[PDB]
DNA sequence: CCTGCATCAGAGCCCAAAA
DNA sequence: TATAATGGGAGTCTGATGCAGG
RNA sequence: GGGG
């Protein structure tokens, strides 16, 4: 009824390895990686082509779906396909097939039984914008790169090598995830390193620094307009259902307008400023007004410059320039008298 | 009550740092981060009922 | 007339309000002793009796 | 014509996709340097319309004689901003999820149809119990099992996975059997 | 609100009694022309500055959002004539 | 002071923990700019 | 076993059991509603009260289903329609902050499981990882419709304010139905003493 | 069969509402 | 990308209805 | 918290 409480309990479903146990499977994975290459050599398949066929016959029927760069869809027909032709293999390449499938198996067993490593780490890294459960789900990803990267000749335990990936795949999480606004990772951590600063810096000072103490403090390239812009970026936005007062019924959204939709008193004057636009190139002449509303556009916006205007208005280049003045400036003559367009000048 | 509050939150701060980096070079001046205790009381303030 | 870079935005006075200007603070960025909120240039204040 | 009746019905899967006009990929929402919207988050507007009326995004077509055209530079269609009110979305799950409506609000409409009790519903919609649809001639403690049973996970291990058990010896102790061979309950592996 | 220049909210319990004196043509203004109902408010603004009568409501503007939200929770909500048929309230904006 | 209860190390500063508001002569306090009064609360006393 | 040179076959079977909606979605298309009305109607001849009491309950759902036309793995979602923008809106506010609905975070939270989840399948990760994040999808997938409904409500961090879903956005005295649609704010108004 | 017993969904209007 | 590190922290009162239990 |  707790997913937490539910996943704690299953992962202790799974015991712990011994330093015999630990080392075996991790043995099993790279002499299976090193099957899988001498298998695309000898088929002349695609070497991961044939692990995530492999894979699927050691996970069974319930996982089959396309997967992201393979060339086949990987439906049970091609599967059973490719299957045929590595079961097909002689005595001495066959012996391939068995290590790669029991390659996956061991992969499977030792991510499995490396869970509640990733809870030890992750839940130190709680109250970063990312729920217990994402943080350890994030760790769970680093924990696989961790088993595909693991070299158990070396002679280290796994918990050392996995901590790493796992860190690193928890930091990546909370980096790309817990902002509404996204930032890019790098950026992200230039922020974190103003804070500290800062936090420094109160420290030293008894109070709040200024833009000027900062700038200083983070060395050369940064002046105090640098520090204030880097804060503006960093600012993240607020909930629109933010609750103002101690009665529960009033939203800070309610008292926003909105901008974008004209307003009846707008959009009332859009409707008449068309109206008294074309009911004024035709007082002068509807040819003269063909012209000019030719070269602006009522609902278009067909302003060039000079080649375009050279087909049709009805006379050949330079000529349009100048009915355009004579348009405007008996349009400004016109405009003395009917001055009513004056006042749509705001 | 808000300043204990604060108080126990920084406390947080200090026992998680005692175990990441180095048990051994961390004066009282680093191992410290009052931002959970000025929130605490910046938030009774300016925002109990 | 070039359609100007700028539009009006002036500060001006609510419907039925209004008296004698009796006061007025004005606080920019790069004045001795302040910093307003960040990306703010000036903070204009007019008191009205 | 006139309104004169409304109808509310159920939305299957493939009409939650008749009314969609993209798939919202990224949780992004806006670029945090331009302010303007992320290609295939949540803004986008080749999904649900354009921010300006009659106006793509990068430019290329700015007004109303063009109405329809989707713009092939940024893909954005030309018509009023108003749409942003009205084209919908949709996330393409990849395994289905309940509609908590029909399982939490009592007595359960998806729990009845199927005889499943609350307690039951639960336990397989949030990960707890297994539910059998084909026992392939299992069997489980004497009893066959039978289709729409609830099994537990050790429950399951049992039936999927088989039975095994592993006994430390303690260091230096030689065990009592050889490699490979049959064993009952209860004999003897090594002197503990 | 004042501060905001804003509409007095005419709420249940006064649209009860607009309904209990049967005023229909006012009620229905409230619920229209005089707030949500963006085709209709414009209009209307533009006919009492040329003279001419007010024109009758359009689709309340809040009512596709209603629509609209329950789409959002997996619901089809149709409205339809007296044939049966559907109705579009969204001018063909939403539809492929 | 900072004391390790594995060595015996010992380093002592004074940190600095922020601000604290200051009431008034007359009761009330100064939080942004505007005055403001931190009203008492009656409640069920502990015990048994 | 290639040291052994044998090949054990462990005693189990090829059974499928299943979890979560995907394994009702079967179940309910499994369905024919058909003969579940002939089977209640046999059973509504039936003396204990009881028996007769629930297959009625039971039968009024089928029959529900039957006349309306919707097929009962409707009410199991693959596609999560995503409500339009300026329904949810980002606005730059005055100060040049910005503000912006809860169901942006809601919405996010979904999609990076998703997302997560999609990625892990691909990568073949254990069963135990792969039950973990669809339980995690379930639960936002919950918190998006009715937040608060079942389990601990989703808050945004630092908060105790749950988020506002879209069943709290629907129903209420505060929600769409009771305060912008039985009544609203007009214009041509004032007030006075 | 009947009764304890929980889980859920209700709890007046409008205005200032000083964030 | 490599000492080893392997299971979490935290908060009233009403009436109606569908449920495991003497 | 304040107005009817
Ligand atoms: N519903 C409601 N009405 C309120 C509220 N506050 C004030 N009122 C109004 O306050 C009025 C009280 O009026 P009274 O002066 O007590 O009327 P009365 O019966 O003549 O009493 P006297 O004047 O002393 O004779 C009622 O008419 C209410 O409508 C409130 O919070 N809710
Ligand atoms: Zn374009």
């Amino acid at each position: 009824s707790d997913p937490v409480r539910q996943y704690l309990h299953e992962i202790g479903q799974v015991p712990l390895l011994t330093l015999e146990e630990e080392v075996e499977l991790a043995r099993k994975v790279e002499e299976g990686m090193e099957a899988i290459k001498k298998l695309s050599e000898i088929t002349g398949l695609d070497p991961d082509l044939i692990r995530e066929v492999v894979r699927a016959k050691i996970l069974g029927s319930a996982r089959v779906r396309h997967i992201p760069g393979l060339k086949e869809t990987l439906d049970p027909k091609t599967v059973e396909e490719i299957d045929q032709k590595l079961k097909s293999l002689p005595k001495e390449h066959k012996r391939y097939l068995h290590i790669a499938r029991e390659g996956e198996a061991a992969r499977q067993h030792l991510i499995e039984a490396n869970l509640r490593l990733v809870v030890s780490i992750a839940k130190k890294y709680t109250g970063r914008g990312l729920s217990f459960l994402d943080l350890i789900q994030e760790g769970n990803q680093g924990l696989i790169r961790a088993v595909e990267k693991f070299e158990y000749k070396r002679r280290f335990k796994f918990s050392t090598y996995a901590t790493w990936w796992i860190r690193q795949a928890i930091n990546r999480a909370i980096a790309d995830q817990a902002r509404t606004i996204r930032i890019p990772v790098h950026m992200v951590e230039t922020i974190n390193k103003l804070s500290r600063t800062a936090r420094q810096l109160q420290q030293e000072l008894g109070r709040e620094p200024t833009y000027e103490e900062i700038a200083e403090a983070m060395g050369p390239g940064w002046d105090a307009k640098r520090v204030e812009e880097t804060l503006k970026i960093a600012q993240e936005p607020v909930s629109l259902e933010t609750p103002i007062g101690d009665e529960k019924d009033s939203f800070y959204g309610d008292f926003i307008p909105d901008e974008h939709l004209p307003s009846p008193v707008d959009a009332a004057t859009q409707s008449l400023l068309s109206e008294e636009l074309e009911k004024a190139l035709s007082k002068l002449s509807e040819r003269e007004a063909m012209v000019l509303k030719l070269r602006k556009g009522l609902i278009d916006g067909r302003e060039h410059t000079l080649e375009e205007v050279g087909a049709f208005f009805g006379v050949t280049r330079e000529r349009i320039r100048q009915i355009e003045n004579k348009a405007l400036r008996k349009l400004k003559y016109h405009e003395s008298r009917t001055r009513k367009l004056r006042d749509f000048l705001d | 009550d808000q300043f204990r509050v604060g108080l126990a939150r920084l406390a947080r701060g200090v026992r998680e740092r005692m175990l990441m980096g180095s048990e051994d070079s961390l004066t009282p001046a680093k191992l410290v981060n009052s931002r959970p205790l000025e929130a605490a009381i910046r938030e009774f303030f300016s925002r109990s009922q | 007339e070039k359609a100007r870079d700028v539009k009006d935005t002036s500060l001006r006075v609510p419907p039925g309000e209004g008296g004698i200007v009796v006061r007025t603070v004005r606080l920019r960025r790069g004045d001795p002793g302040v910093e307003l909120k960040p990306g703010v240039r000036e903070v204009v204040r007019v008191y009205v009796a | 014509k006139e309104v004169r009746k409304v109808r509310i019905a159920l939305a299957s899967p493939e009409k939650i996709r008749s009314w969609s006009y993209g798939e919202v990929e990224k949780p992004e929402t806006i670029n945090y340097r331009t302010l303007k919207p992320e290609r295939d988050g949540l803004f986008d507007e080749r999904i649900f319309g354009p921010i300006k009326d009659y106006e793509c995004a990068c430019g290329k077509y700015k007004r109303q004689r063009f109405e329809g055209k989707v713009c092939e530079r940024c893909g954005v269609e030309v018509t009023k901003s108003i749409v942003r009110r009205y084209r919908m979305g949709h996330i393409e799950l990849a395994t289905p999820a309940a509609h908590i409506w029909f399982v939490k609000d009592v007595p359960s409409k998806i729990g009845t149809l199927l005889d499943l009790s609350a307690t039951e519903l639960e336990q397989v919609l949030y990960f707890s119990k297994y539910i059998v649809l084909d026992p392939k001639g299992a069997i489980l403690n004497g009893v066959p099992v039978e289709k729409r049973q609830l099994l537990t996970d050790e429950e399951y291990r049992e039936l999927r996975y088989g039975k095994q058990e592993t006994y430390p010896l303690p260091p230096g102790v030689d065990a009592l059997v050889k490699d490979g061979e049959e064993v009952v309950k209860g004999q003897e592996l090594a002197p503990g | 609100g004042k501060a905001q220049f804003g509409g007095q909210r005419f709420g249940e319990m006064e649209v009860w009694a607009l309904e209990a004196y049967g005023a229909a043509h006012t009620l229905q203004e409230m619920l229209t022309l005089k707030s949500d109902d963006i085709e209709g408010r414009n209009a209307a603004y533009e006919a009492i500055i040329k003279g001419e009568d007010v024109p009758e409501p359009s689709v309340p503007e809040s009512f596709r959002v209603l629509v609209k939200e329950l789409q959002a929770l997996a619901l089809d909500v149709q409205t339809l004539d007296e044939k049966d048929n559907p109705v579009d309230i969204f001018e063909g904006l939403a539809s492929k | 002071q900072l004391i390790h209860k594995d060595t015996g190390l010992i380093k002592e500063d004074e940190v600095f923990l922020g601000h604290i508001p200051l009431m008034t002569e007359d009761g009330s306090f100064i939080i942004n700019g505007a005055d403001r009064v931190i009203v008492s609360q009656i409640h069920r006393s502990p015990g048994v | 076993d290639l040291v052994r040179n044998v090949v054990r076959v462990v005693e189990s079977y090829d059974i499928d059991a299943r979890m979560g909606a995907e394994a009702i979605q079967q179940l309910l298309k499994e369905l024919d509603l058909e003969a579940l009305e002939k089977e209640l109607l046999e059973e509504m001849k039936h003396p204990s009260r009881a028996r007769r009491a629930k297959a009625r309950k039971r039968l009024e759902v089928v029959r529900a289903f039957l006349d309306s036309g919707n097929r009962p793995e409707w009410m199991i979602l693959e596609a999560v329609p995503v409500l339009p923008p300026d329904l949810r809106p980002m606005v730059q506010v005055d100060g040049g902050r910005f503000a912006t609905s809860d169901l942006n975070d809601l919405y996010r939270r979904l999609i990076n499981r998703n997302n997560r989840l999609k990625k892990l399948l691909a990568q073949g990760a254990p069963e135990i990882i792969i039950r973990n994040e669809k339980r995690m999808l379930q639960e936002a997938v919950d918190a998006l419709l009715d937040n608060g409904r079942r389990g601990a409500p989703v808050t945004n961090p630092g908060s105790d304010r749950p988020l506002r879903s879209l069943t709290d956005i629907l129903s209420g005295k505060q929600g769409r139905f009771r305060q912008n649609l039985l009544g609203k704010r007009v214009d041509y108004s004032g007030r006075s003493v």
